[PDB]
């Protein structure tokens, strides 16, 4: 009857569905759960939104080229302006939270291709000028759009629509895919949760992360906890007349969400 | 290859498996669903039994960070402090500004978790040289001194901050070693070896590890006055993890470093990945 | 036997011996199987 | 006045010595621990864990490219791929298992060879994964190959097949030094049917790779790697 | 004859070890005790009690004016004061509580702030305290304010009123050190509603202010203290 | 934020408070009779429980003075 | 274990736990309540 | 009522053909310890031994704010 | 404890040396027990031997030439095993040894620890009747087999206006010995290290008598 | 501080002394015994082999 290809995931008033799914990864067989007492160190009550917060929130979708090198998102920055997740995230000095990460994309059973859906916990960038240069918080806090690695890639070295937001600006970050923009090689990235999205199996990827962290809560705006990153491994291949791009789609759900410290809203660079 | 049985307290490394004709095909899956499945050799082969006759012990984290490694190499001098404006640039006495990412081999081998906890077990050996005209060799003792962020950092080599009072010093002869133990002391439950965040300081904004590693520095100076001649003594700190707790395993560094706390890698870098001589079936 | 006030001055801890793979190798919602198909 | 004799090596400092030592901060209290998900305890526990082997490693720079093996249409005896089993150097110095495997000096147990198909759903194709132990060269064609431990793979629902290298050797552990004389043997990969491409659709398909370790894995003598290097000390 | 290994350290003069040593007056009889009040046991019964805060820091010269928080009549939504939380440097820096807290490397725990009104018996005031959590600048308008931690004080028969500054942070520890990026945050003080002072009275009225240490603090790592120095030894 | 409880002999840094209104008010004295009450922030805020996980050793005079 | 005579010879004494702040905190004569009026 | 005694210092060898400067460093370490009637600690600096003078023409010892009373 | 190498490194000034090894400003030993003859007769009656080894490194210095006086010098011994990257030169990154065990002691002192059974086999081979093949050249014999690691040494201190030579004696002792198939002594001198080959136009090896058979 | 004295011969190498010593490889696993042939314990089991005597040394 029931197989691991077809599932339903809802969160608050949010539903996904899926029928060509790969099973689910709950990072290190953790699901995700609130802070307990024992571990709790801010004496504040925590503001827990629930249904208003831990629901789906869908980004903008990619374009998935022949040329493409990959996408990077780092939460909780890419909810920042998502809905009541994102004020409360402003309002707060303090927050914790898992999530529910969707990524989605279909073809035909004559496409190819294969994507490498990989979360990575405490992802340090390297900067582009490199030495001992920082990388500059907008160009580390992206946003929904998240960070293009086409932009100036390592595989086949292109500079497809930028070079970073404006172009080569000073502080932005290495956009080497081999070398997975902190000099490790993109091969190992499977040591981290992953799944794939090979074209050919499955349309979608699931990964559900708890909170991982070295500390019970934590700063939201000046500390991203995990980076999702959508990395095309086998090149797409399209049918014969058909146009040489796929769409991409992100969806994630907030879910645990628990904040605290709240005071007026944060203020951040840019 | 199950895990269990008998004889000795024995664990067996392969099963007895004879051949095969199922519906059950252990050796095909999905690598799409990020698992690795558990398969053995008496999977896809016929297989006899034997024993592992192994625990692996040397592949726990404790023994893997349990040995000392070089963390730095520092330089101090004894001559004639008259005349000098800058005992720091005179090298009458030097601080360290502590951290486990100056020396690649033990950065890497730390590098392969996102977070450690444990306690330090450090080794100071000093050894001093006389490059230039000497007619004796003198004894020395060196004073080396914890300097935690927030104490008076010395400005030279005989100031009122040696003394010591709260700040905990070691004692010992050149061409010696000294030894102690420090319990975990992160403010955090864990040490970060990698931080995707920043910090704000009105003016520069700091990125990575380095916002947090903010422990202290370690200032060393010879206690005793000039000689005729001059000493060059040189100051090797070594690390011990101990009590080791590992957190989020990585993927390994691949390329050079070029910094202490960031991952940055140089540009024009040399390939890591060799290159065949043949073909892709070449052997 | 007792020498010292403070843990930290104490030698090595000694091998764990509850080295479990599962977290890494299989962190899958659905219970897999090794012989069952990968995906009904 | 307990009478003492001082051995040889007294006054020693062996890095590798585990002894206790007085604490430089007394009655310091720790932060206390929280649950942090994701622990360690050994090793041998991460190299169960596959990563992709840039066996297509034929580039002139560092590239995806190097994870890719090609898959040509309609051809029937030909190889795939080939490589030798040295697990401390070539297409494996670089995965995770050869990183790990780079710090211990002997090795033993199996290891566990994945392949995973990324062409169309409705193509098909079978190959032949040959395992070949140490003694005759490398196979020269399928037949020789064959001769070996090998599996026949049926490209289909099931996108994975997973051949395992089996511990085959007479001394019960190896060098994983790869400037050593014999290895572990020959892996390779030969069309045993073909690929056969539906309409529509034409050029390369790709095969990804993947090396981890079985449970019967064992790694002893500590050493450091030749991985990492440098020739100044880094600074801030 | 016992074998022994001397280890490394072995001669070595930690001055933070904790050992026994051979007395220099064997048999000596030291005095009695006698019972004296006030015994301390703990750094951290000391710091639970209030002193002073030189929060009118703005003078030349160190004067009890550095004390006396000025409170002006019939003014709305003003602020009174302000200050950043770094409790090693600042108006903290010279009360009892920021001179321990200067001997430790690690805080943490909650902070207790008092205000006492020292105006005529028959005036009347409401003010709001405010403790803003980091992250967001200092508050520029009572607005801002009142949307943190926060107390109304009506001033009264109890003169003082006791705002908490409840322990909000993510580690669990934070530095001393003033020369750090982040500290606990911002205190402010508003006009609620104003000062109003009775007939035949006029000018200014004050505010005393006092710091201490709730029972929930701690402190860790001992380290010197940069507010005492010197150039040469003292003689008699 | 009282001092015990029975899980691993561990002391309370802080209890669980909610909101209140009350004529028994903690945040208010006299200060001028040279006592410090010992306002706890479960006196002005709503608390969450947390346990101290700390015994204030290194602050005893034993250590302060014992280098 | 025992091989001093003199008892200053003996290490560190250890923690009190006996830490009471009454004294330097409330040193008052009539008992004041929290919660009630400081004076009446 | 600090009349305890002296420590007198020599070198007990005989002279040598040259001049050896030693220097005496003295350590101590407080044990078992009890304490009474804690005080406002020091703020000024030191003059001399015993004494609680400090020097007149003293620099200010609390710090002074680069604004006003309502600066952050 | 029985001798079984004798190296000899130097202290003097480093610029201008292209070759650190060849300056003997550090120097690696090839480990084997096959160098020095009294211990090898001895293993050399048995054919597999099992022990764990028990090292005594003494080093000691000497000044040939021009000094005022002798430095205190430290020396550091690290055991590099087949794998692990080899020193260049004496201040390179690999004496970091963070993984590759090693003593640090004073010249003029000695230093001492133990070794478990090391072999990949159950058994050390002292014989090996077999070879090797690389694709270039033959190898027979035991030096097939014998592939620990190396040793290398280095004064840690830097130069002195004089020079000091210092030589470092390794000794090993076995421990809980198990031995193997007992064989006919060594009767003829040794050439080379792992091989059993005599020299030609070697001396008789037993005594020819004054008289004749009937001799006392 | 337990009170000692160095009895002469304090830091002597004696080739013949049998004490133990500090493991430079901790926690290292050495290969498992496999029954081999032809054990020997002493040298006074090996001597009761009778070999030939060069008796006719004339040459
Ligand atoms: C007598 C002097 C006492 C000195 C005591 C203070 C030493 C502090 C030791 C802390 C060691 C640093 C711990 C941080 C480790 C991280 O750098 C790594 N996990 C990442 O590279
Ligand atoms: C701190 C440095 C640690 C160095 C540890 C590595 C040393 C390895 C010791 C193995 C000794 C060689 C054993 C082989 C013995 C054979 O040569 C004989 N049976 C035949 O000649």
């Amino acid at each position: 009857g029931y197989s691991d290809r077809v599932q339903q995931i809802t969160l608050g008033n949010s539903t996904i569905t899926t029928q060509e799914a790969a099973n689910a990864v709950v990072c290190y067989a953790e699901w995700p759960e609130y802070l307990p007492d024992v571990d709790a160190s801010d004496v504040n009550k925590t503001s827990k939104p629930d249904t208003s917060v831990c629901r789906f929130y869908t980004l903008d979708s990619k374009t998935w080229t022949t040329g493409s090198k990959g996408w990077c998102w780092k939460l909780p920055d890419a909810l920042k302006d998502m809905g009541v997740f994102g004020q409360n995230m402003f309002f707060h000095s303090l927050g914790r939270s898992g999530y529910t990460v969707h990524v989605q994309c279909n073809a035909t059973k004559f496409h190819s291709g294969c994507l490498l859906v990989v979360v990575i916990p405490e992802h340090q960038l390297a900067s582009h000028e490199g030495g001992n240069v920082s990388v500059k918080y907008t160009f580390t806090h992206p946003g929904e759009r998240g960070i293009d690695l086409s932009s100036a890639a390592d595989t086949i070295g292109p500079g497809r629509a930028f070079y970073t937001t404006k172009n080569n600006e000073v502080g932005g970050p290495v956009k080497d895919v081999i070398y997975n923009m902190n000099g490790t090689l993109l091969g190992n990235l499977l040591i981290f949760p992953h799944q794939f999205i090979n074209l050919r199996t499955n349309n979608t990827a699931t990964i559900v992360i708890p909170y991982i962290n070295s500390v019970p809560i934590d700063s939201m705006t000046r500390h991203n906890n995990v980076s999702l990153m959508v990395i095309p491994i086998a090149p797409l291949t399209v049918p014969t007349g058909a146009t040489p791009s796929l769409p991409i789609t992100v969806t994630i759900a907030p879910m645990c969400t628990e904040f605290s410290g709240i005071r007026s809203k944060s203020i951040v660079p840019q | 290859e199950e895990v269990i049985v008998e004889k000795t307290k024995q664990t067996v490394a392969s099963i007895s498996s004879g051949p095969k004709h199922t519906q059950k095909v252990p050796i095909l899956t999905a690598n799409e669903t990020g698992a690795t499945m558990p398969v053995l050799p008496s999977d896809s082969i016929e297989t006899r039994t034997t024993y592992m006759h192994f625990n692996g012990s040397e592949t726990d984290v404790e023994c893997f960070l349990g040995r000392a490694a070089c963390v730095h190499v520092t330089e101090i001098q004894n001559k004639d402090a008259t005349g000098i404006d800058n005992h720091r640039e005179a090298k009458l006495f030097n601080d360290w500004k502590i951290n486990l990412s100056s020396l690649v081999q033990l950065r890497k081998k730390l590098e392969l978790f996102t977070y450690v906890r444990f306690d330090s077990e450090y080794t100071i050996l000093a050894t001093a040289s006389q490059p230039d005209s000497a007619n004796y060799s003198s004894n020395l003792v060196v004073q080396a001194m914890y300097v935690p962020p927030g104490a008076p950092n010395p400005k030279e080599w005989d100031d009122y901050t040696w003394q010591s009072a709260s700040n905990p010093s070691v004692f010992f002869k050149v061409g010696d070693t000294s030894r102690f133990s420090v319990p975990y002391v992160g403010l955090a439950s864990a040490y970060n070896c990698f931080y995707d965040g920043y910090s704000h300081d009105d003016a520069e904004t700091q990125y990575g590890i380095t916002v947090l590693n903010h422990m202290g520095s370690m200032a060393f100076r010879i206690v005793n006055e000039h000689d005729e001649h001059k000493t060059l003594v040189k100051i090797r700190v070594y690390h011990r993890a101990k009590h080791v707790e590992a957190w989020i395993p990585r993927a390994p560094r691949a390329l050079p470093y070029t910094s202490i706390g960031r991952t940055n890698y140089p540009k024009n870098t040399e390939p890591v990945i060799k290159k065949r001589k043949g073909d892709i079936k070449s052997y | 036997i007792n020498y010292y006030k403070d843990a930290a001055s104490t030698s090595s801890a000694g091998q764990s011996l509850s080295m479990d793979p599962s977290k890494f190798t299989e962190p899958v919602k659905d219970l897999m199987l090794k012989g069952a198909p990968a995906l009904n | 006045g307990l009478p003492t004799t001082t051995l040889p090596g007294s006054g020693q400092f062996l890095t590798t010595d585990d002894r206790q030592s007085p604490s430089a901060l007394p009655n310091y209290e720790p932060t206390p621990r929280i649950h942090i998900p994701g622990k360690v305890h050994n090793l041998l526990e991460i190299i169960q864990v596959d990563t992709l082997i840039p066996m297509n490693n034929t580039h002139t720079k560092d590239e995806v490219n190097s994870y890719l093996i090609p898959l040509n249409a309609n051809r029937q005896n030909e190889q795939v791929f080939g490589t030798n089993l040295f697990i401390g150097d070539g297409v494996f110095k670089t995965t995770l298992l050869g990183e790990i495997v780079q710090y211990y000096t002997h090795w033993s147990g199996s290891l566990r060879f994945s392949l995973m198909y990324t062409g169309p759903a409705l193509s098909s194709a079978k190959l032949i994964l040959a395992y070949t132990p140490p003694g005759a060269r490398g196979p020269q064609d399928r037949r020789e190959a064959m001769l070996g431990t090998h599996v026949v793979w049926d490209i289909g629902l099931q996108s994975t097949i997973v051949m395992t290298i089996p511990w085959t050797s007479g001394v019960q552990f190896r060098y994983t030094d790869p400037d050593t004389y014999t290895s572990a043997g020959f892996l390779s990969c030969w069309y045993q049917t073909s690929l056969i491409l539906p309409p529509e659709t034409t050029g390369q398909v790709y095969l990804l790779s993947f090396i981890s370790a079985c449970p019967d894995f064992k790694l002893r003598l500590m050493k450091d790697t030749q991985t990492i290097s440098q020739t100044v000390a880094l600074t801030e």
